[PDB]
């Protein structure tokens, strides 16, 4: 798969912090529809930023 | 991976969207309105968007196919011996009782035969019901006599969708079985799938519902999920179109010009 | 950081690792292609043997466990269920297809270029074998049949046998032809019973211009042979009348048991009396019948088989005329049993096969049938025997249903090979290398015929590719597509004059297939392993 | 298989026979090969190889990747083989010829794979390399005038360019200069024993300094050392193999006396013959006295009274190159300690360096050697820059040798390529096929240099093949400037033996491993 | 003898192979052939 | 000392993987030990009568079937054995034997599995288990049953109410007066190779 939301779910991820990603990008799979990988990509990205 | 197949499965996607709702006046599209249907064998190229319902189970009247100008008719209760609600039997003290039991027994089911014949049905679903017989052997005789096309263990969550794509009301007792509770149909018809299958198709309905069925075909497991799931995209993007009806590029555009 | 639970491989590591498993399937039944190709023996761990060439076969006996192999043996698989010849070259050609492809991935060129080139490549080769390779059967005849069946029969059990065991599947696809609505010739087989029993050598097995039956007759007081069998076909048992469970005897006069006990078996009595007073000979039945009935049957002089297989009783009814029942009720609440629903036979005899006995439905009227009786040295000969054969019976069946047949021997893969090469350099900068490793790959199926018969493979297909070359370039040598391969001298020859065909859909479907397959191992670049 | 009551070969023999053991040969040798593969190239990388014991070595030398691989497989030991053979004798090109060799292997695999016989192969190899190589003699380039001027730039640029992938390639030009100097000062067979090299724990790679005479660590001073003066502004260095302090005269010596005066006597001739050695040494005139045997506390003391400095157990290798700096001669006796055994330096002196005390020989105006002092913040940066550097020295040797050299970069092999195809065209067609798959394989080197700096290899290898086949002998790959250009007026120069090497000794383990059909193991006896 | 403790005494060909245990496969094909040659005539069981 | 309220907190966030990655082989363990222990010491813890039909069944049962009779099928792995038993249908009923009079009974299991194809005889080494001294010592003879993952049969020490002469048709009665043994034409070969596709016959005009 290439489904972002498919792939999170797939794998269990054992760490809080990916669960809630995994929660997010299940979130936005029944909002928006897609876009699941780019939701998750920008919350990494923001939580990068944050160590910073 | 279906980028390849998208010149078919595109406009494949957003006429299954158009045909489940009212462009004007729409707020949200519910996506369950749209069935999918996975059958291997095949490949990506053979993806259809048959307009009716596409069901799976298999026609027990075999040596009956392809009705048309059906009738189609739903019922949920059982063609088969009587049985009351609460316990039951018949007690037997006596040849005579012997005979008039089985004799009764075949006049009921031939009765109930007649009178779902009687209304003009010619395609008959029957629910699925695990407690008591849904379709006796003597019951799938009289019907193949009286030439009427019978599809067994229907599964009750379906029954909703079937009755929006069709039109037939379901029927729990014989006695309102009536001619208005029957949908018509053009065609319905099971058709082998290259021997990957088999799978019944009712194209071609009187007054049609807002529903539609898609067919996935592919290669192997795998590469049908990934098709589905793609097709599931597609769909949820034309959904999320009908809701907030703006558009903007892509290509990574937003994303800069969020940043600068 | 990323803490899953499982193994990771990423990159070139997991590409590299499903390209081996795909060439490991590969090389497991590329030793089996073609006329010189050699059987295999299969043990199943406690004893069971079994000897095939099949390649769908060979691979769904085989246990496997990475999920690219997984893939190529469910298409071989498919394409048996689908097309039922070509179960090995498909494989042979998806496996070359996604090494070449993983050597250019290697090349640093991008996976989606490789995916559309494949896809362009394969649209191609299929527009060009409908448009240019493919040969019209009506102006062959039955010949074109009789070579096409005896083409599927090389690198068989029953190839050296070719010339009989074609004319044998010929006759009995011709005889369970049908049409059905609008006029479309069609030939449903696995109608054609195929029943195996060791004994007489191969040249000893029979067509059945009827129906065979691995039954044997009730009581060893019946006939065992009616001339004008008049068959009734029953979907119920006879037996001692029980009534069902909402039924319950219940007795307070003793006077009356005796009556229900009687009527208890008077009841089936009086059902086959019904049934042989309209004259009924031979009566084959789905469910068991019980000793009384038996005698019932024995005391007039007639035929009962019990335990008949569903898909037996329904042929032979369909052959003969008759109809199944269910029950004997008609639609005025009676037991009744009319003449109208009995099927005729020119006879009905019990044969005896090395040791044990058949039925025999000989000349069935309204239908021509028929049924193949295999006789091998022992049981591993005969199962593979039966294998060769219905792969020569679906390729007989694809000849007729679609009139169109390509030359063999290799020789539509090197004219794809060849165009495919000359057409990259049309469109394109990098699917012209996609293209181009298409055509490549497509030459694994003559290479792996010459390996197979020990001759010089770099020779061979450099003549073939030379022939399809000048083929394609002169207008007046396009004699020249039909130059396959003659595996028995080592030489190139013109295989549509030399009686090798097979269907185009053969090679159609399995471009088609082994391109998705290759298409789906391709798009995999991430493997992630979880703990059970 | 059969049970066969009594069996041939020894139980648990391994047996391996046929194309299939041939193609997981190759499958084996790409195996070897990738695990160098990224270390190729001014854009190159380093691996760092953990050992059972827990030592790290950080490397990008092939030849000590390899040889910290514990190869097991029969056939992948030969590219190890053929890197360690192009380390010794030329001592570069040791990750190019395992590439060769595989790239070799990988274009004739799908022949092998279609039954094709291996000595065809191997007589096609043999014939592609004979005639890369006359080729590759036939147009390097090299200047008949010996110019000292053109000679040194040539070296210098050899040396730079043999530099210009490892750790120490920012500062290429400075280390280039030291290797060429160094050996530029050895006098007729450039011994590599006469270019010591010192790694000293902290500073800056610019702080390492090559010193024109010798130079080595303080060995064990004795009480009193702390006296002598650590400077001589002309000294006389007595260069000794001396054991001077007091001992046993000899080791099966023993005296018998039966008088308290000859008991005195004795002492006071041991103290004598002590005092006797050093007051010859004293008397040569010498100020420096080096020993490879011990020296004594007593000697030591009686040096530092005379304002001398003494310095025992000096390692032998630094007595070597002490005698070939400074120009004495090594003295196992302290008699005939005349002038012209006597060694002189214009200035010695004991600084310190890096938490170390070394002692300088500089000034030495007809030095036959050198001495490398590298500095480093860990002991695998300077035991990498000793590998790059020993790298440099035996590229600049070989130019010495022979000043003949083609362009780098990936130039000459694709150079070599259109020359080999070009040849192939003119072939019935057989040998054909594995000339032009040859000539294809030698194009693996400028395709791994594009990989490994990040390029899109298929555009630059597309250009370089336009390039070379319209003409332009050296145009290679530019990697700073994410193109291709002349290498030769880029002064990316090799010498023309390295690639004479790589491509004969890639060619030999091409058709060792093609050759070899069948695979037998013993049982391994001993296993614990 | 019999594994279930049984004594046959014989010179029959199909006899003698159907009461042997074999493992390779070929030999499995052998004995099949025995008893299809016993099966079918009756005799020839050791000539076959 | 002090704090014994540790709440170790993020300690076992990090290090869950091996916590989990040994846990599964412990739980695998566990398993295997459940699958076995029913088996140990569970039990070794504690003239129409003379059968005028056992000779008739005894020659009955001589003529097997005509492709041989194969032979009882042997368990290598403790693995192999659970995953044997978790297998097949619940109905289905696995007959097991551990060994290291042996022989005789094994012949009975061949005898019965030749001539009862349903059930599904099959033996096993008593050192692949690995049970207790005790077991591998003086309860090595235990015909053990099995249907759906439970037991029904935990016979042990059979050499003792069987006797040691006894015979196929001596061990059949015994396990069938128990209820434990479920209650026809010979083929030529066969006649079945696959059934996938209905079109068989039709005449449409
Ligand atoms: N007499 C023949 N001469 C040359 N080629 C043949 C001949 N018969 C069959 N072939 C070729 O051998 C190839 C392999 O067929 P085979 O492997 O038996 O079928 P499958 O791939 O279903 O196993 C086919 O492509 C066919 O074209
Ligand atoms: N400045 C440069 N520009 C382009 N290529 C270079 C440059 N310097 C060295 N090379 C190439 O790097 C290769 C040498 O890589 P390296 O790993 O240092 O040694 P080896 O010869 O053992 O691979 C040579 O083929 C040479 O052509
Ligand atoms: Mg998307
Ligand atoms: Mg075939
Ligand atoms: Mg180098
Ligand atoms: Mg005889």
């Amino acid at each position: 798969t290439n489904d972002g939301a498919t792939i999170l779910k797939q794998m269990q991820v054992l760490h809080p912090a990916a669960r809630m990603l995994v929660e997010l990008s299940k979130a936005q799979d029944i909002e928006a529809g897609d876009g699941t990988t780019s939701v998750v990509i920008i919350a990494g990205s923001l939580l990068d930023s944050c160590t910073k | 991976v279906v980028s390849q197949y998208s010149s078919l499965l595109s406009p494949m996607s957003v006429n299954a969207v158009m045909k489940v709702i009212d462009p004007a006046t729409a707020t949200s599209v519910d996506l369950r309105d749209i069935k999918i249907v996975k059958k291997l064998g095949g490949t990506i190229d053979d993806c259809e968007l048959v307009e009716g319902l596409v069901l799976t189970q298999k026609v027990s009247n075999s040596g009956i196919t392809r009705v048309e100008k059906a009738k189609i008719g739903l019922i949920q209760f059982c063609l088969s011996a009587p049985k009351t609600d609460m316990d039951n039997q018949i007690v037997v003290s006596d040849y005579a009782q012997m005979d008039r039991v089985l004799r009764e027994e075949r006049a009921y089911i031939l009765n109930l035969v007649k009178q779902i014949k009687k209304t003009g049905c010619n395609v008959l679903l029957i629910q699925k019901s695990i407690l008591r017989d849904a379709l006796s052997d003597l019951a799938l005789h009289f019907l193949n006599k009286m030439k009427i096309m019978v599809i067994k263990d229907i599964e009750r969550e379906d029954i909703e969708f079937i009755c929006k794509t069709i039109g037939t009301k379901p029927v729990a007792h014989i006695d309102q079985f009536t001619a208005d509770m029957l949908g018509s149909a053009e065609l319905a018809e099971e058709v082998n799938l290259n021997g990957s299958g088999k799978l019944l198709k009712i194209t071609g309905c009187a007054s049609p519902g807002k529903t539609v069925t898609i067919v996935v075909r592919g290669s192997n497991k795998l590469v049908i999920e990934e098709a589905e799931r793609s097709i599931h995209d597609a769909l949820c993007v034309i959904r999320c179109l009908v809701k907030k009806r703006a558009l903007i590029a892509g290509g990574g555009a937003p994303e800069i010009e969020l940043a600068l | 950081p990323l803490s899953v639970f499982g193994d990771r491989s990423t990159g070139e590591t997991i590409r590299s690792q499903n390209v081996m498993a795909a060439a490991s399937i590969a090389n497991i039944v590329k030793s089996s292609l073609g006329p010189v190709g050699l059987d295999k023996m299969l043990v199943d761990d406690i004893g069971d043997v079994t000897i095939t060439n099949d390649g769908a076969t060979i691979l769904k006996l085989l246990e496997v466990e990475h999920p690219a192999a997984k893939v190529l043996c469910e298409l071989a698989d498919l394409q048996d269920k689908e097309v039922g010849d070509g179960t090995t070259s498909v494989v042979i050609i998806a496996a070359e297809l996604l090494k070449n492809a993983d050597e250019l991935v290697k090349q640093k060129i991008h996976p989606t270029s490789v995916i559309s080139g494949y896809r362009l490549a394969c649209k191609e080769a299929v527009r060009y074998i409908n448009e240019n390779l493919i040969v019209n059967t009506d102006e062959l005849g039955r010949d074109c049949l009789i070579n096409a069946a005896k083409t599927s029969m090389s690198s068989k059990i029953i190839g050296i046998n070719g010339d009989f065991f074609a004319n044998m599947v010929v006759d009995a696809v011709l005889a369970i032809k049908y049409t059905d609505i609008r006029g479309q010739p069609r030939y449903p087989v696995n109608s054609v019973n195929i029943l195996k029993a060791h004994g007489r050598s191969q040249m000893e097995s029979m067509l059945i211009s009827g129906y065979a039956l691995n039954c044997v007759v009730g009581s060893q007081g019946m006939p065992k042979r009616i001339v004008n069998a008049k068959i009734a076909c029953l979907d119920f048992s006879l037996q001692k009348t029980k009534m069902k469970l909402g039924v319950q005897v219940v007795i307070t006069d003793p006077e009356k048991l005796d009556q229900i006990r009687q009527r208890e078996s008077d009841i089936t009595k009086e059902r086959i009396q019904k049934i042989l007073a309209t004259g009924a000979n031979v009566i084959l039945t789905t469910g068991g019948i019980d000793d009384m009935c038996l005698k019932y049957f024995v005391e007039a002089g007639a035929m009962a088989v019990r335990r008949v297989l569903k898909r037996d009783l329904k042929r032979i009814a369909k052959a003969s005329g008759a109809t199944i029942l269910s029950t004997l009720a008609n639609l005025e609440g009676e037991e009744t049993f009319e003449a109208a629903m009995l099927g005729q036979a020119e006879e009905v005899v019990q044969e005896r096969i090395c040791d044990d006995e058949l039925i025999l439905i000989k000349n069935t009227k309204a239908r021509t049938s028929a049924s193949i009786i295999l006789r091998g040295a022992n049981d591993f000969m005969c199962d593979e025997m039966e294998r060769s054969l219905h792969d020569a019976l679906c390729v007989v069946k694809r000849v007729l249903e679609s009139k169109s047949v390509v030359p063999g021997g290799g020789a539509v893969e090197a004219a794809l090979s060849i165009y495919l090469e000359n057409y990259a350099t049309s469109m394109g900068s990098r699917e012209q290398l996609a293209i181009a490793e298409f055509a490549r790959s497509l030459l694994v199926i003559p290479n792996t015929l010459a390996v197979n018969a020990a001759q010089d493979s770099t020779d061979l297909v450099a003549k073939l590719r030379a022939f399809h070359n000048e083929a394609q370039v002169n207008p007046e040598r396009k004699n020249l597509k039909w130059i396959g391969l003659d595996l028995s001298n080592g030489k190139p020859r013109d295989n549509k004059q030399a009686g090798v065909f097979e269907p185009t859909i053969v090679k159609v479907k399995s471009l088609k297939f082994a391109t998705e397959a290759a298409i789906t191992i391709l798009r995999i670049d991430d493997l992630i392993k979880l703990h059970p | 298989m059969m049970p066969t009551p009594v069996i041939l070969l020894k139980e648990g023999t391994d047996s391996s026979q046929g194309i299939p053991q041939l193609v997981s040969n190759i499958s084996a040798c790409q195996v070897i090969a990738e695990a160098v593969r990224t270390t190729l190239g001014p854009r190159g990388m380093d691996k760092l190889i953990v050992d059972g014991r827990g030592k790290a070595t950080i490397s990008n030398d092939g030849a000590t990747i390899l040889k910290l691989l514990d190869v097991v497989h029969p056939a992948a030991k030969t590219l190890v083989d053929i890197a360690k053979s192009q380390d010794a004798e030329v001592g570069d090109g040791t990750t190019s010829v395992t590439l060769l060799a595989a790239e070799f292997l990988k274009q004739v695999k799908p022949y092998v794979e279609e039954g094709l016989h291996p000595q065809i192969i191997i007589r096609a190899f043999r014939t592609a390399t004979q005639l890369a190589v006359n080729k590759i003699k036939e147009i390097a380039v090299t200047v008949k005038k010996a110019d000292k001027v053109e000679q040194r730039k040539l070296l210098e640029k050899c040396a730079m360019t043999a530099l210009s992938s490892k750790l120490i390639s920012q500062q290429k030009a400075f280390f280039a200069k030291m290797v060429v100097d160094a050996v530029m000062m050895l006098d007729d067979l450039l011994q590599l024993k006469m270019i010591g090299i010192k790694k000293v724990q902290g500073g800056a790679l610019e702080d390492s300094q090559l010193v024109a005479g010798v130079a080595f660590k303080k060995t064990f001073s004795y009480a009193g050392f702390e006296m002598q003066p650590k400077k001589y502004h002309n000294p006389k260095i007595a260069l000794l193999n001396v054991e001077l302090e007091l001992k046993a005269e000899k080791d099966n010596a023993e005296i018998r006396v039966h008088t308290v005066e000859d008991y005195q006597a004795i002492v006071d001739a041991e103290w004598n013959i002590l005092y006797d050695k050093l007051e010859k040494i004293h008397h040569s005139g010498a100020k420096v006295v080096l020993s490879k045997l011990p020296i004594g506390d007593v000697a030591t003391q009686y040096f530092a009274d005379r304002d001398m400095f003494c310095a025992g157990r000096v390692p032998e290798e630094d007595l070597k190159r002490t005698m070939m700096a400074c120009g004495g001669s090594i003295q196992t006796s302290v008699n005939a300690l005349s002038a012209d055994v006597l060694g002189r330096c214009q200035v010695f002196e004991e600084t310190q360096i890096g938490g170390e005390r070394y002692n300088f020989f500089t000034g030495c105006p007809k030095a036959k050697t050198c001495t490398f002092i590298l500095r480093g913040g860990a002991e695998q940066f300077m035991e990498e820059t000793e590998r790059s550097l020993h790298d440099a020295i035996m590229i600049v040797r070989r130019a010495i040798k022979n000043d003949s050299v083609v362009a780098g970069g990936g130039a000459i092999e694709m150079e070599l390529s259109k020359y080999l195809r070009d040849y192939s065209r003119t072939i019935p067609g057989k040998q054909q096929l594995l000339i032009g798959a040859y000539a294809k394989a030698l194009e693996i080197i400028p395709r791994q240099l594009c990989d490994n700096a990040g390029f899109d290899a298929t555009n630059i290898l597309n250009k370089l093949r336009a390039r070379h086949a319209q003409g332009g002998t050296w145009y290679g790959v530019d990697i700073n400037n994410e193109d291709i250009a002349d290498n030769f007026e880029a002064f990316v120069w090799e010498p023309a033996m390295v690639r004479i090497n790589a491509l004969t000794a890639a060619s030999e383990a091409a058709c060792l491993i093609v050759s070899v059909d069948e695979t037998i193991k013993n049982p391994r006896s001993t296993v614990d | 003898l019999d594994p279930m403790g049984g004594i046959v005494m014989t010179n029959d060909g199909n006899a003698i192979l159907r009461e042997i245990q074999v493992q390779h496969p070929a030999a499995k094909s052998m004995i099949e052939i025995s008893r299809t040659q016993d099966e079918e005539v009756g005799d020839g069981t050791t000539s076959v | 000392l002090a704090g014994e309220g540790i709440s170790v907190n993020t300690g076992p966030k990090g290090v869950i993987n091996d916590w989990r990655r040994f846990k599964q082989l412990e739980t695998e363990q566990r398993e295997e030990q459940c699958r076995e222990m029913e088996r140990l010491i569970k039990k070794l813890s504690m003239f129409l009568q003379q059968y005028r039909k056992q000779r008739m069944e005894e020659m009955r049962q001589q003529l097997h079937k005509g492709p041989q009779f194969k032979q009882v099928f042997e368990i290598s792995s403790g693995e192999g054995f659970l995953d044997m038993i978790d297998k097949e249908q619940k109905s289905i009923v696995i007959m097991v034997h551990i060994y290291e009079g042996t022989e005789a009974m094994n012949g009975c299991m061949i005898c019965l599995a030749a001539e009862y194809p349903a059930v599904k005889f099959c033996k096993v080494k008593s050192s692949v288990i690995g049970a207790s001294s005790q077991f591998t010592r003086n309860a090595l003879p235990a015909l053990l049953i099995y249907k759906g993952g439970e037991l029904i049969g935990n016979f042990v020490r059979v050499t003792d109410q069987l006797g040691d002469d006894f015979f196929a048709v001596d061990l059949e009665a015994f396990l069938q007066e128990f209820g434990l043994l479920p209650e026809l034409v010979l083929t030529s070969v066969r006649n079945s190779a696959t059934c996938h596709s209905e079109d068989s016959d039709l005449e449409i005009d």
